RNA sequence: CAUGGAAGUCGGAAUCCGCUAAGGACUGUGUAACAACUCACCUGCCGAAUGUACUAGCCCUGAAAAUGGAUGGCGCUCAAGC
């Protein structure tokens, strides 16, 4: 547990030097997203999150270095990380909000909102018509391109997406999911 | 011929089993002790070998 | 590319482990092309990486690529 | 080593009614009524809160304490069955000889019975009659599906096992002859 | 490095560093090979015990013979057994 011991001194060393601490609620986000935001904020500020700190901040609350830690004691519930930076709070309000990825469906993901395909020309190879015939979508091949004459409802809002439609959604580059950084309440603002 | 998923479903009930080495009893795949009393709940089990 | 002499044809049928190369600033110069593609802070980690990358070659003479990368005593550039 | 106090609780939704007398449980709700007799187990029942049933054992042994979770799950299954019902699905698997079934309707009483013909190309006509309260359907959703549905898990499952156990191959290598009828899915009627 | 090809995954010998709480010269599948998927590993939930060997008391398997049958008999289970 060498890294376990190494975490303690890093947390206590880092908390005292930086007067501003920002709380981030990150959940089910791809590793590459944290990689890119880490490289983007490499020059200014260091981001680090870990396991729940049941007593590791309570020990800093016992001694008087920061009487305001015990005000922040109840704020930790789960999957909440901390960001240590020296920039202004106004400038960091929207700094970490960049690079919202377009998450594809996962073969049954619940769509919060009704998903519709606008009228247009798909333009792909007409060998894929078996996929359309699986769902029974009225499609006409024009100039070697599959065209949907009439809009067909894909899945109702809040209902499980069909596996065939979900697979077609990947190559259609349309999805109801947009994953991005979550901003939590900080310092009772 | 049998489509692969049905063949797997049928194989689940009569191919993936454990065999006791004392009374030749059929046991679940993850079992560790025979359930019959005439072998003394022995723990000498071997997998049922597949057909090939 | 550095390898050893030329990898003449019809010679790779047998063992082809004769690819020993020198360990010097030539590899550090070649590291600038990569230029710490994956983070590596100011590229010190990339310098150690590229130095220990030729672990099969075992650096040159007594020195080893792993020992050279492990010993943080050389200049940054 | 005897444990002084062991207790468990069951929440109850605001849809059904339950009454117990002499360790005999009666559960009745929107989809019907069920009965169970538990006179063979020494358990103390109580009403913990407005919608929670508690049950417990005092000074029990390890073997006696073991049955407490079994009782809890049986009554919970009764609650599930009376508020959502049960539904099993089964599939037919044959290689050469198709197997034909005939689920004729009620035979002047509530019991259903299913007739099976042409198993591994056999001319036996074989008949099994299920317990009352189980409804059998031939699926129209897709091909070669049998649907069993009902209120009680024990009866639905037992009838399905009767169907599974009646189609057996004798004097043959069963790793090669995979002919038969097998169960494939378990779930509730609603959702 | 060999290589239709083998970006870990005919293969040979090596086996490092970046950034992390963790995510590999790869744990398999997959594939021309990759990718993909998974695994490992850490974290989101959780809410107090766990795992691995050994020792000896009772009980059970090991335990098959010829007329019908003997803890002396009936019978006995918080014993009427040890
Ligand atoms: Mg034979
Ligand atoms: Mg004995
Ligand atoms: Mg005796
Ligand atoms: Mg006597
Ligand atoms: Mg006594
Ligand atoms: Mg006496
Ligand atoms: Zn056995």
């Amino acid at each position: 547990s060498g890294n376990k011991a190494g975490y303690f001194d890093k947390l206590k060393g880092l908390l005292e030097e930086y007067p501003s601490i920002f709380v981030v609620s990150v959940d089910n986000v791809s590793s590459q997203q944290m990689h890119e935001i880490r490289k983007a904020l490499r020059g200014q500020g260091v981001v680090l999150m870990g396991k729940n700190t049941m007593v590791r901040r309570a020990l800093k609350t016992f001694m008087p270095d920061h009487p305001e830690y015990e005000r922040l004691l109840p704020f930790v519930k789960g999957n909440v990380g901390f960001v240590f930076t020296n920039g202004d709070l106004k400038e960091v309000r929207e700094k970490i909000l960049s690079n919202r990825i377009k998450a594809p469906a996962r073969a049954g993901a619940i769509a919060p909102v009704d998903v519709w395909v606008p009228a247009g020309n798909t333009g792909m190879e007409p060998g894929k018509t078996s996929f359309f015939q699986a769902l029974g979508i009225p499609t006409k091949i024009a100039r070697g391109t599959i065209e949907i004459t009439t809009d067909i409802k894909l899945v109702e809002a809040g209902a499980k997406v069909g596996p065939s439609e979900a697979t077609l959604l990947n190559m259609l580059n349309i999805s109801p999911f947009t994953y991005g950084m979550g901003i939590a309440q900080v310092y009772d603002q | 011929i049998i489509e692969p998923s049905l063949k797997a479903l049928a194989s689940k009930f009569n191919c993936d089993k454990m065999i006791c080495r004392k009374c030749y009893a059929r046991l679940p795949p993850r079992a560790t002790n025979c359930r019959k009393r005439k072998c003394g709940h022995s723990n000498q089990l071997r997998p049922k070998k597949k057909l090939k | 590319a550095l390898k050893e002499p030329p990898r003449d044809r019809k010679k790779e049928k047998n063992i082809k482990h004769n690819k020993s190369v020198s360990l010097d600033e030539i590899i550090e110069i070649a590291r600038t092309m990569r230029f710490k593609s994956f983070s590596k802070d100011l590229k010190g980690g990339v310098k150690e990486i590229l130095g220990t990358a030729f672990s099969v070659g075992c650096q040159v003479d007594g020195k080893s690529p792993k020992a050279i990368s492990d010993a943080i005593e050389a200049g940054e550039i | 080593m005897r444990y002084i106090h062991s207790e468990e609780t069951i929440p109850v939704p605001e849809n059904l009614k339950v009454s117990i007398k002499s360790r005999l449980v009666t559960v009745e709700g929107p989809r019907g009524k069920l009965q169970k007799d538990l006179s063979h187990i020494a358990v103390n029942f109580s009403v913990v809160k407005k919608g929670v049933i508690g049950l417990e054992i005092h000074h029990g042994s390890r073997k006696d304490v073991a049955a407490l979770r079994t009782v809890r799950t049986i009554i919970n299954n009764m609650i599930i069955g009376v508020t959502k019902g049960f539904k099993y699905k089964m599939r037919y698997v044959y290689a050469h000889f198709p197997i034909n079934v005939n689920v004729e309707k009620n035979a002047e009483t509530g019991c259903y019975e299913v007739e099976i013909r042409n198993f591994i190309g056999e001319k036996i006509v074989r008949k099994v009659v299920m317990a009352p309260g189980v409804e059998v359907e031939i699926s129209k959703a897709q091909k070669d599906e049998l649907i069993l549905s009902g209120n009680s898990l024990e009866a639905v499952s037992q009838s399905a096992a009767d169907i599974q156990q009646i189609c057996k191959v004798r004097n043959k290598d069963i790793r090669k002859f995979l002919d038969g009828i097998y169960v494939s899915e378990k779930g509730n009627i609603v959702e």
